[PDB]
């Protein structure tokens, strides 16, 4: 349900923290989880977005 | 001499000039954010635990 | 919308916020689209009454 | 009915010396124009309505 | 009676509508390249020799 | 110089092959310039000419 | 002199030969070095046209 | 140009231009060419009118 901006600033934490180079080993495939879940989620996000104006600027 | 013609054909010309405010405006930023959030999954496929 | 002028004037004043930087696009796709539905409208009227102004014509 | 020629002539006086002015909004200014020409219509029929009552009637003879 | 602002001011709406209309066309014809080379390029990192 | 009437056809047709497309990325972006540098050339005109005939239609000399 | 459309050409041969994966590994890795070199000196292209036209359509 | 050469040029102008049939160019350059012709018909009148002021005027 999450909206765009949300997702967008959660995934900047998480990387933040997988980026350090301190985790153990069995949180970073929690991490790793959440992350491209959320990155694919937005991923499509935008191409259902263009979608609305694709066809809402085409005249038909 | 007093048709409306000339000032109805102004408006149209102005009108047009809106539009394509709007389309280069909306466009433009639809593509900072289609580069921004290609930057951070970039970044997170760097990350991967498989190694 | 309003009488043609401020058609005109509210027309203005939306490309003025979707040009300021700050916006999340779930709330611009919105405006986006009433800003062509409002400019969209606009035009079918101008170009509906030049055709009834063939009557200089007649 | 459509009023007397003078009538309808007296009312298109009055829309031209408006727009004339130059200071309608655009609405006004179309809606204005379209009954003005409606007018301008009624009149020059009316008067050219005249000119054939005198020519038939100015015959010598009634024809 | 005779000036020609009326036809100088369609001419004006005509040129718009022209650049609207080829604008358009390359903006969606940038895209077509868009996609096609990210395709590509997923499937390439898709074949690491690492593993 | 370049006529008003003549630009549009020059600048319909342009308009033509890019909406087909078959052109390659490289020609299409060379040929777009081009079509640009038409209509901006065009645009200076009318609006050069404009303001000419405005103060000539006016009271003024 | 690689227009765009003869490194898009060359990238797919060289992916669809990989799939198969029918090569000695010596060799998937020198063509897999030449895929990705194609990858960025066809990405320098949309790049540098993108770059181009907003500076040409823009004013 | 005499006045008679002058009106007699302007009168075909307004007649070609009534017809409407010409390029805009053609058109535009035509009329601007009307409102040479009509400034210099005008200062003919104002100085033949002028003459006449010294003449008849008793000193």
């Amino acid at each position: 349900p999450a909206s765009f901006e949300k997702a967008l600033s959660e995934l900047e934490q998480i990387v933040t923290r997988l980026e350090s180079g301190d985790l153990p080993l069995e949180e970073a495939l929690n991490e790793f989880e959440r992350g491209v879940q959320l990155a694919r989620q937005g991923q499509a996000k935008l191409q259902q977005a263009e979608q609305r104006v694709q066809i809402l600027l085409s005249d038909n | 001499q007093q048709h409306p013609q000339l000032r109805l054909a102004r408006q149209q010309t102005m009108l047009e000039r809106l539009q394509k405010r709007m389309s280069f405006a909306l466009e433009n930023q639809l593509k900072r954010t289609g580069q921004q959030q290609q930057r951070l999954t970039q970044r997170l496929n760097q990350q991967n635990p498989q190694p």
